[PDB]
């Protein structure tokens, strides 16, 4: 019973239009600035515990830092209310960002009934997902996502991929402003490998794995999947190594992989 | 340290072809070449990821060089075609933990003693 209310968030006045998503910790809402008419996604996270407080605030800090990238949702604002002040009896964290058109899976469900995903479209989805992850790995220190999966990805109004779930992300605090050691990036690449496999073959590679032996549609990706699913993390590709090859694939197919994925929009 | 053994290079006429080779005393996941022209920064040129056979080039040499390896994954080969004075440099074999980083910065685990490549017009 949170929809219908108009909520202050700094000098923004926002009417809570409807529920886009739910789950455990949080709800996400479509909201509209009453004054300007502008639309946003508003994530409300409720907390009764200090540990959840830390998790929530860390997720917001991550979103602030990573905002500004084409493939990360744009952070607009955030605010809180202590327990003394809310109609939940709980700590309330409000996160405001750009509003996206929908979850990626919803669009995948609809394309599913029009054949297998075009290789070009898989390329655009994956490249854009990988550019977001590269943006996290390029931070000094690198930000590790740790829960990459296709369900968490969104599609923006402009038809590009947007990463939105930073609640499992981690990094090193108080890093001097020398080390060039791996610190978890490679787990992210494994997760990405599973996404590429999934997007191509519409199932998870594990429940050892096996690329379908007579696939002639997604052949172009086969070596990259295997390379990203190296058991040995030192042998596994970095995101720079993955993105490099994704650009070469793109060139080979004469595709702009950063362009709007307009095949998902029809 | 792995022990590297380098061959090939020397002088060639512009537009021609040279081949370099490099042998490692044991297996490594990635092998490449960087070069250094006079006064310039080190420049990652080409790199191969052995288990995948995937290969990485700098913008300067893509389309003209091809890096490849032997079946035994002990050696890399660099075929350099359509060579130009810009490609005059000392070329150093190297191992790396990351071919894309290597191609961008020449960050290496260990490097060979180098071979001279000179291209005359
Ligand atoms: O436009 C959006 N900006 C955001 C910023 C943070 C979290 C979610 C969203 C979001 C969403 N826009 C839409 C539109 C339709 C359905 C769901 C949905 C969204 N987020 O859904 C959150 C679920 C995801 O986190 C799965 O783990």
């Amino acid at each position: 019973d949170f929809v219908g209310q108009t909520v202050e968030l700094g000098e923004l006045r926002l009417r809570v239009r409807r529920v886009l998503a739910e789950g455990g910790f949080a709800f996400v809402y479509e909201a509209q600035d009453v004054g300007s008419g502008r639309e946003y996604a508003l994530k409300r996270l409720l907390s009764n515990e200090e540990e959840k407080n830390r998790a929530i605030i860390q997720e917001v800090c991550f979103m602030k830092k990573l905002s500004g990238h084409p493939n990360i949702v744009q952070f607009c604002s955030a605010a809180s209310i202590g327990k003394e002040e809310s109609d939940t009896g709980q700590a309330e964290f409000l996160l405001l960002t750009e509003l996206c058109k929908g979850q990626l899976v919803e669009f995948l469900k609809k394309m599913e009934s029009r054949g297998p995903l075009s290789c070009d479209t898989v390329l655009k989805i994956f490249y854009q997902t990988c550019r977001a992850v590269q943006h996290m790995h390029r931070q000094k220190p690198p930000i590790i996502h740790r829960d990459l999966k296709v369900e968490n990805l969104l599609l923006s109004n402009q038809g590009t991929i947007k990463l939105c779930d930073f609640g499992s992300a981690t990094t090193i605090s108080h890093y001097p402003d020398y080390s060039n050691f791996p610190i978890g990036e490679k787990q992210d690449i494994w997760a990405l490998g599973c996404i590429l496999y999934l997007l191509c073959f519409r199932q998870h590679p594990f429940e050892k794995y096996s690329i379908p032996p007579h696939d002639t549609q997604y052949t172009v990706f086969h070596s990259l999947i295997r390379a990203m699913l190296q058991v040995n993390p030192e042998e596994r590709l970095s995101i720079a190594e993955v993105v490099h090859q994704l650009q070469e694939i793109a060139a080979a197919r004469n595709v702009n992989p950063k362009s709007p994925i307009t095949e998902l929009l029809e | 340290q792995v022990q590297l053994q380098e061959s090939g290079g020397g002088s060639v006429q512009a537009g021609g072809s040279l081949r370099l080779s490099c042998g490692a005393s044991e297996y490594t996941s990635r092998m490449g070449w960087f070069r250094q022209a006079p006064g310039a920064e080190r420049e990652g040129v080409a790199c191969i990821h052995r288990q995948s056979n995937l290969s990485y080039y700098s913008d300067s040499v893509r389309g003209r060089f091809t890096i490849s390896q032997d079946n035994a994954k002990t050696t890399a080969f660099l075929l350099m075609s359509s060579l130009k004075p810009e490609d005059t440099a000392i070329y150093y074999c190297a191992t790396t933990t990351d071919c894309a980083a290597f191609v961008e910065r020449a960050t290496a685990i260990t490097a060979g003693q180098g071979t001279q490549v000179t291209v005359s017009s």
